[PDB]
């Protein structure tokens, strides 16, 4: 229950730093045809 | 009877013409060795002469990393009593210590 | 004696997975030209049956707790038997593509349970005996299909691959029925998680469907490859997290917490990724770069059976006597020389001798493999709960065999696409013995362009030899360093 | 200088690629010299479109 | 290229192709222009049988 | 074009196929045009042998 | 006709063929005709060293 | 014209062969005809090597 809500909260912190990895990744790719 | 090392690409830089060379054969094992001197590098790759394509059309594209020959010279005192063959395997060792 | 009929009933059940597994991958070609498919179209035919077998597998012991162990075997052995004849009539891919998905979904309960009712069924004096006669069905099996496979395939239309499975069925049912009865297991109802399920389904379904189709894509360089691989990791690490916190085991983690099934699982998972990864190369290597057909090529993998067929009891009968582990360790070692041995020795005019000697060899390591790495893997577990761990270990190992294909293919051709590379390049003006060939090949009348393709196809082949002999050396190297693995399991075995 | 043949039934999609021209300066060659057949990765800013 | 051999005892069948030629608008080409060798997907309405 | 050549060291059996003429009654071809290369399944009656 | 061409870097040691011409009674080829390239089966008596 | 050879990125190394002549005694070789292209087991002494 409690580990349950901890099993969910540590996969949100994950999810959300790809997210960010994934705008500076765009931009990167974006600005130049390599 | 001179000698053709392959190197890569990323040996080919620090290597200038007249450095000192040492050849080790198979035939003659460790027993023997050779004194030798770069002449030059090659202005091409061997792909750039090739007739066919190097790699197939219709698969994808795979990197693979080049190789450079280098000539490399012999001395002719040592030929004569352990004389060599056309295509013997070889291993090659060049000091690039100094840089002209 | 009904202790002889039931293992001979449960072998069947064990063996026409193995067929149905073996012969569809042999005979995909002739069925995708018949229905007016192309390779990469028709090979969805497997994918579908990998992606249902693999949803199915880790289900097994669900529902062994509630609708019972012998009344789930039974009606899974008729509803494959009814999945089969549908597949074998069928008339289109996609018609073909829906039976294939349900026959899949139903095939799961198959090995795991018929493992476990074996193990259960014969008293404890003969439980080494019983697994030494089941671990043979799963060795001989594979070979057994690919012969029958290819001559259904050049010689009758296809259908009568799916066809032969309607009599298993049968005789496994008539046998089953006439043996088992008043050999029922107990059973018990319990509240159902959804959230495992769903998580379950998502993650190994994408997985599955990652492993089939990388190739063509490229992998990592297509988006959806991208995707999948990301839905396919989320759901696996969320689905564990979960399970180990859920109260209702939807899967039983807690096998896990024993030293020996944890070792046992990794150790047999591991050799299987090697042992099918490589297999897998043999066939496409004879047909393509020897002109094998596909029964000849099928038949240059007997000789491996010829080994267990008589050391199976032998070993069965003396287990009282034997550390298993240095059963394990000689496998490895057997397994090493194979490979090296066909490593050192390919070459453009071998005969067929020269590829069934080492499968000859090979015989002794698959012999020595199954039955104690298996017997280590079920060690001092209650008898109820042998069908979870039955589970696990069969999803373990199926994991492990589609990652060895994936990866073994993938590797031989961007070798045979290197070496191809470095042999073109001697093919140029300014070199006798490459003017003469061209020479030579007019001679004959070929025009420039054809005998430039004529000396492609040549290093491609050669190429591909090179390559296909570079991973057997990997493959035999990382061998020699799994060896040692085996020694961290206790001895409690019994 | 080997014809593709795509009409053969045995056929995978592949993603196509298309050759294009660079020009190095000169300068910096002298410097530091080039052979033909070398490798190097590339990077054109697409930014400008006109 | 190289003519086809089925006469040989290792055939297998394999589905054929016919490749077929479409026309395209020139003016849509004026300003969207294509090269020899790009991929592309075909739709036609065959509703229209005579 | 290059006739098999066998006594190689490493030769295994496989059975030969002999090619068949067949004459397609002209009279309905103009009404189902056919086309260098299109498969078909073919069927040969044998009953009478003289 | 063409040069085995070189092998990978690993060479075995297979058994060699030879070829020998059989003459056949051409009295029952007419009865029985044969074409080139047919597979057979032929065993030679071999009790007269001489 | 495709060299075995030691290319950079192989995993396995390969040793070249080099053919020598021998010469054959005719007086054995008129009573025991041989043919070209069959395989030996040759065995040279090397205990004189001046």
């Amino acid at each position: 229950g409690k580990r349950k809500r901890l099993l969910l909260l540590l996969t949100l912190l994950f999810i959300i730093i790809a997210v960010a990895i994934g705008i500076y990744w765009f931009l990167v790719l974006r600005h130049f045809e390599e | 009877m001179w000698v053709d090392a392959n190197f890569k690409e990323t040996q080919i830089a620090n290597m200038r013409i007249g450095q000192p060379v040492t050849i080790t054969t198979d035939i003659y094992g460790d027993d023997v060795k050779y004194t030798g001197k770069v002449v030059g590098l090659d202005m091409g790759t061997g792909s750039a002469f090739s007739l066919l394509p190097a790699q197939n059309a219709t698969g994808n594209w795979i990197k693979v990393v080049q190789r450079l020959p280098v000539r490399i010279e012999l001395d002719q005192k040592q030929l004569e009593q352990y004389p060599l063959r056309i295509g013997l395997s070889t291993l090659v060792s060049v000091n690039t210590t100094n840089r002209d | 004696a009904q202790l002889v009929i039931m293992t001979i009933a449960l072998s069947l059940a064990t063996f026409m997975q193995v067929l149905d597994s073996t012969i569809a991958n042999v005979a995909i070609p002739t069925i995708a030209g018949n229905l007016g498919s192309s390779l990469s179209q028709g090979t969805w035919v497997i994918t579908s049956f990998g992606v249902a077998n693999a949803i199915s597998i880790p289900l097994t012991g669900w529902l062994a707790k509630r609708v019972g162990e012998v009344k789930l075997f039974l009606w899974s052995t008729i509803a494959f038997a009814i999945a089969s004849w549908a597949c074998g009539v069928s008339s289109s891919l996609n018609m073909l593509i829906f039976f294939r998905v349900i026959q899949g979904i139903v095939a799961g309960p198959l090995i795991p349970l018929s493992q476990s009712l074996l193990l259960n069924n014969y008293p404890p004096a003969k439980r080494s005996i019983a697994l030494a006669l089941w671990s043979m069905t799963v060795i001989v099996a594979p070979i057994c299909g690919p012969i029958l496979g290819g001559y259904i395939s050049d010689n009758y239309h296809w259908g009568w691959i799916f066809f032969i499975n309607v009599p298993i069925g049968v005789a496994v049912v008539l046998m089953t029925l006439q043996t088992l009865r008043g050999r029922e297991t107990r059973t018990e109802r319990r509240r159902i998680d959804a959230v495992g399920l769903a998580l379950l389904v998502i993650g190994i379904g994408s997985l599955q469907i990652m492993l089939d189709r990388g190739k063509e894509l490229d992998w990592f360089s297509s988006q959806e490859i991208i995707i999948l691989t990301v839905v396919a990791v989320v759901a696996i690490c969320f689905l564990i997290v979960w399970e180990l916190t859920d109260d209702n085991p939807i899967v039983d983690l807690s096998l896990f917490k024993s030293r020996n099934f944890t070792i046992g699982c990794l150790c047999i998972s591991l050799a299987y990724m090697l042992y099918f990864g490589a297999i897998v190369l043999l066939p496409q290597l004879l047909q393509e770069v020897y002109g094998y057909t596909a029964t000849w090529a099928g038949l240059a993998s007997a000789p491996v059976g010829i080994i267990p067929v008589i050391l199976s009891p032998i070993i069965g009968r003396f287990a009282h006597k034997l550390d298993m582990r240095r059963l394990v360790t000689f496998s490895f070692i057997m397994y090493a020389v194979c490979f090296y041995w066909r490593a050192y020795t390919f070459e453009p005019g071998m005969d067929f001798g020269a590829s069934a000697w080492p499968q000859f060899i090979q015989g002794f390591a698959v012999a020595c493999f199954f039955m104690p790495l298996t017997t280590i893997t079920l060690s001092g577990l209650p008898p109820e709960r042998l069908a979870a761990a039955s589970s696990l270990s069969n999803f373990t190992r199926t994991l492990a065999g589609s990652i060895g294909t994936s990866i073994t293919t993938t590797m031989w051709t961007n070798r045979e696409s290197m070496h191809h590379a470095q042999l073109t390049e001697s093919v140029n003006p300014f070199n006798p013995n490459a003017q003469a060939m061209y020479s030579q090949l007019e001679g004959l009348g070929m025009t420039q362009q054809q005998a430039s393709g004529w000396i492609a196809q040549q290093i491609t082949n050669q190429g591909l030899i090179i390559s296909a002999n570079e991973i057997f050396w990997m493959s035999a190297g990382i061998f020699l360093v799994l060896l040692g693995l085996v020694w961290f399991a206790k001895p409690p075995f019994g």
